[PDB]
């Protein structure tokens, strides 16, 4: 005649780690690190734009690939691995800043510069390297100004964009660097070329430079892109002897949105807020070990396979 | 570490699936509710604290385009140091709260072994087993009277004293 | 963790002042007193925690408040500072939570300890009802209760007269 | 936290060197000192468990030149980052050490309380406790019976009668 | 004899490792808040720039005449401070600004540059004004032909640092609004300005273009700066466009730099400051601002954290 | 008859740190923060490369001091305080980025550019500032090009290096800047000078500039260096009227390495994974006191001289 006080035990218990003991068996535990994430991009609850093979810069300049992304609004902007920025070979100055600025946006609106040109200017210049449909073409937001009659000197020109908005506008132009000392003469004439640009907050000048270069996309020439932010009430003046690739329209970045770099397939059933290069992560758990590098509302990444949080007493039986 | 588990108790009962803490008895098995509730509420309390923890972050490093080398190795060093810190925070967290977990799961056993001790009073004696010895014939009603926590030591002292001293 | 404060002591007394941790009955009347040593022992530990709390390396500015800052580096700074803030926040919550758990559980301990010195002091002469009260099987004048608080209490003095009452 | 180390045991035994935890007795023959293995070893094992936890690699490269100068802005943005990391880690070190030490002391105290409890339950009725950590033994105990208690072989029942008759008179 | 613990009628609640709602007898907070919105400059020999920008000290914009020289252990910059009376920009402006803001003092040393009689150095603008009249940067001179339309003569001026500490030298380049007003000021020459020390080599060409009027001015003056080591000399070989340095600046020691629009309370101490006001506390954590300066407590994203100073309360 | 219970104590007690008490006596404690360092560089089990007075840039351009370090294989590269990069007074654009790039390399290889020059060009220009074997010389991986006749106009010239490797290549060229007009006219002629570099991924235009400056190493001229990466199967083309310091060989940074800037001399019998400016660190402790700037797999730097960890309460 007696009474026994005891604790319960399981058949198969799980091991955890403590202050004083490694390999401490416990009745139950739950992990605090998530090692599994969805391969797909989970975009439910988020109105988003997918760029595919369109690079963000392209939106601002009008690369054919970005035709269906010249304007738009979005919670979330997704960029892909080999997206095209340039049809005509070139580069952009401080490109990473600009690209980031675009991924930090929640939409783009475009606005005519209202630029008009002299009769001695051919403002419909095109190129084999920038194809729309089957036709020779060019960047949608830019015009390649050449002298209407081959070989004459390009006239001294002046175009001033005037901003009448309550927000700043991003403006982008280009500078042509020909391949042959002939090409130059056939486009802008033989005169010394020069392209000054200037607003209340920006001053710069661009000399075109003929040089022997390898052909990229069947072109030895090069267009280098330059961009600045034009404040409300601010005007910006272009003064050019020829060489200026000049903006037809101008870009207003609008709102705030989450930029994503990835190649994961989009999915519209799954909910998430934390994204990385392959797939997405949604988990109650505070910690994670998939990606060291992640975007948005994300669980802190730790370099461990597992961290079991014990959910009960010591496991000890017969 | 309290005495109860991995101490004067040598074993835990696999048979008990109904609760963490239980009663067994020779007579002529059960489990205590309040103790289990007390011991599980606090596992759910830091389960609750753990599950909900985050600031919005953006992509400082780029995936598809080479970044300036100096700013890139500064970003890599910063990230690597934040990762080390959070890994340490993590291991410390789980080790601390696992330690606390087990120590407590011990404490909630001893807290109500100390209930029973002080309820039986002088009507029973402490053993090496941890499984109390009753000297008077308690039916399933006396024993239920132990577990419900209403009882009367008064009603049995006159009886049990005679069994302890002869 | 420990048993007393939320386990078998079923409430706290408001009337108690200048003490964290004594009530009797006897015949003369009822008097209430507070034990100095246990409470000072707990308070000192709390003050130690606070002093540990209140015990800073200099920092310069890295963001221009009143002017342009190069987008990319500014983003790097925002990421870094928000990250550090996140870490420090987590540390703050962790410290406050564990410090609180330790504070409460240690105070509970400091009660239990007094309960056990008193039980080991009263020895055979008394019994445990399990609300932490002790049943004295031989009256006890106010001076005797004072002796219980004082720790001057000899157990063998009342042993026999008490044992007899215990048995009958 | 536990009554034993700083409480009802006022002082420790310097003379005893074998173990963290020990038995000393007086009987008609003489007085003897011995150590209880398991109680000390549990605590030693948890201590070395801690030390084991205390002692992996992630490889960092230099981001600060020491023989070349660095650009100013990035330079002290880096000074800022490194000072912040240093503050974090030093704070971590102090917190870790303090809490781990508190747990260590209260652990040893716990092991002592466990030895005291094991002995008390083992002795049962035959002995009584002054709040000094010792047990008043009211039946004469042979040294063989002394390390009968120390072994945990000790059976209370065999002496049960004698102490009882001694106890009530 | 009975045992028991205290209690209070109304308890303050704390978060705990297992419980987020745990009633406790008393507690203290571990975060600071609503700190002093003012600038506590006790003991600190400070210097309030007002509408004068840091760079303005260097080039001597009129707003900064009271700040051309001096010493200080704390430098305060106000939001709408004027860097340039004459419209323009500075190359690596942030590095300069931060350099100045970690400085304990600025001392001016005269360059000693002298000019021939076909050169007019006394050029001024309405953009820069003292006594309600046309003036210029007090530490620079604007060089133009004395005979309007003529050719600027090729000129050489070498600043020689003969100190035992580095000096910071600033100069300006003038980019004219139009081809006219260029010829008028410098002539029909091709222009060039080459600067060279033992540690620095750079060339500058004044550029002509139309631009909107800032401060009523269509012209531009961009600024540049380099360090000249002890025993090192620096040479300016120029043709027209150079805004020459008449003095050169030396930064002396360190000094904490504060950006703030908040008023200066001279009768309180502090170790910590942000955009508005200062912070004074023992507490490790604060939530007034993520961006602080000095010996500050850490910033945390919480409105409150309660530290239990007492046992659990059971009424 | 008594049976008693007790713990040990010592005469000398170690004071430690706790949550509730700053100074608690305890039996025994140990350190968790290392304060001692080796004072050597432990390169055993590492294929290492001590540069001496060879700055990593010099391995690219071919500075005399770097004659022993023009090509190599290593897993650890050590730079020294007295490293030379420029014998002839000049600068390099993005110098720190490039240096860090070299310091992360695990080897360098050279490849000829195959550049040739007409007989109106002196390819073998030298200087006093770069001594090799006794006698005037010049950057081992570059050629200084001047008119063969002390007065004549340097000829318009075009040189193209074509990358036919499977790996990126790191090309470096220089751009001389004479002190005077006389000097200028003597080296390249009275004509207006212009250099231009062009590839698929790169495009630049450089122009020499005459100005008066002080003399460094008895030289008042300058040579400004410039560099770029050149993808496989691509051409890089130079078009110059003179003033171009042309590459004779190009560089190929191979693999990954660890880059250490240290004063300490090498011990090739030490093993180690953590280094700093003087010496290295071999510990089992998690924290470290020596230096806030370490490199490699190192314990973390704390701002505390001592942090003692208790290994019970020692009451005597
Ligand atoms: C005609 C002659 O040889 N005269 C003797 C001088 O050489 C010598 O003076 C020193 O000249 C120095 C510059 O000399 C070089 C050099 O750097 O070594 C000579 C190089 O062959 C020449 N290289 C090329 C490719 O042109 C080089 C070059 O022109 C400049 O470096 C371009 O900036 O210059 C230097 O200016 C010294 O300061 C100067 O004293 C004197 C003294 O030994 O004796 C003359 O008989
Ligand atoms: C040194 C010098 O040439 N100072 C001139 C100055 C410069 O020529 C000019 O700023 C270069 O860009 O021009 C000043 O006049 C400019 C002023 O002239 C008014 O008449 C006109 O109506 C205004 O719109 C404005 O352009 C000047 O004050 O800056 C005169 C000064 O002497
Ligand atoms: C931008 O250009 C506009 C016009 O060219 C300038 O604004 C004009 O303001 C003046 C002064 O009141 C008026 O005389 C004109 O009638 C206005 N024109 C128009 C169409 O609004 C404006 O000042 C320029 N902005 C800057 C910053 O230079
Ligand atoms: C680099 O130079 C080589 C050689 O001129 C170019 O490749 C040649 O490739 C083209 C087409 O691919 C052939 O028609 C030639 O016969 C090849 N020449 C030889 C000798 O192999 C190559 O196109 C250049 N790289 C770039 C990107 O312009
Ligand atoms: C002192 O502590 C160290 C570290 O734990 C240990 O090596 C040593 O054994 C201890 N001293 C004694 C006497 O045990
Ligand atoms: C500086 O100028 C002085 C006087 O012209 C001259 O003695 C000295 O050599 C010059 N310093 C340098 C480094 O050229």
């Amino acid at each position: 005649d007696k009474i026994c006080l005891g604790h319960h035990a399981v058949a198969n218990g799980t091991i955890v780690k403590t202050l004083t003991n490694e390999q401490e068996e416990v009745t139950n535990a739950t992990e605090t690190v998530e090692s599994t994430g969805i391969n797909r991009l989970c975009m439910k609850g988020r109105k988003h734009k997918d760029l595919g093979n369109c690079h963000p810069i392209g939106m601002l300049i009008g690369t054919p690939a970005c035709d269906l992304h010249l304007t738009g609004m979005w919670d979330t902007l997704i960029e892909r691995e080999n997206a095209i920025a340039y049809c005509y070979p070139g580069a952009t100055v401080n490109v990473e800043a600009l690209r980031q600025k675009i991924m930090e946006s929640g939409g783009i609106n475009k606005i005519s510069t209202g630029f008009t040109y002299g009769s001695s200017i051919n403002s419909a210049g095109t190129t084999r390297a920038c194809m729309r449909n089957g036709g020779n073409s060019f960047y949608a937001e830019l015009k390649w100004l050449v002298s209407k009659s081959k070989g004459q000197n390009f006239p001294q020109t002046t175009n001033t964009y005037r901003n009448t908005d309550t927000a700043e506008h991003l403006i982008m132009w280009g500078i042509h660097h020909p391949s042959s000392t002939q090409e130059k003469n056939d486009l802008y004439g033989t005169q010394s070329l020069s392209i000054s640009v200037g607003s209340s907050t920006y001053r710069n000048n661009f000399v075109p430079v003929v040089g022997a270069r390898p052909q990229v996309n069947g072109q030895s020439g090069r267009i280098d892109f330059h961009w600045t932010l034009v404040q409300p009430g601010d005007n910006i003046t272009f003064s050019h002897n020829g060489g200026l690739i000049a903006p037809s329209r101008v870009s207003k970045l609008i709102g705030r949105g989450l930029g994503i770099q990835s190649d994961a397939p989009i999915d519209n059933n799954c909910e998430s807020k934390c994204f990385w290069r392959g797939g997405s992560i949604n988990t109650r758990l505070p910690f994670q070990n998939l990606s060291p590098r992640t975007v948005g509302q994300c669980p802190k990444y730790v370099n461990r396979r597992s961290l079991m949080l014990a959910t009960g007493m010591r496991n000890v039986p017969e | 570490l309290f005495g109860a588990i991995a101490g004067f108790l040598e074993n835990g009962w696999e048979g008990m699936v109904d609760g963490w803490y239980g009663f067994r008895h020779q007579n002529a098995q059960a489990a205590d509710y309040k103790s289990t509730q007390a011991a599980i509420d606090q596992i759910t309390g830091k389960l609750n604290r753990l599950v909900e923890k985050n600031t919005e972050f953006e992509s400082i490093e780029s995936e598809f385009s080479e970044i300036e080398h100096q700013i890139g190795n500064v970003i890599n060093w910063t990230k690597d140091s934040i990762t080390d810190i959070w890994t340490y925070q993590a291991e410390l967290l789980v080790a601390m709260e696992n330690q606390h977990t087990i120590d407590m799961a011990d404490s909630e056993m001893l807290n109500l072994y100390e209930r029973v001790r002080k309820q039986l009073r002088q009507n029973a004696e402490e053993d090496g087993k941890g499984c109390f010895e009753i000297y008077h014939a308690c039916d399933d009603s006396c024993m239920e009277s132990i577990r419900n926590n209403t009882y009367d030591h008064s009603q049995y002292r006159e009886e049990a004293l005679l069994n302890r001293l002869n």
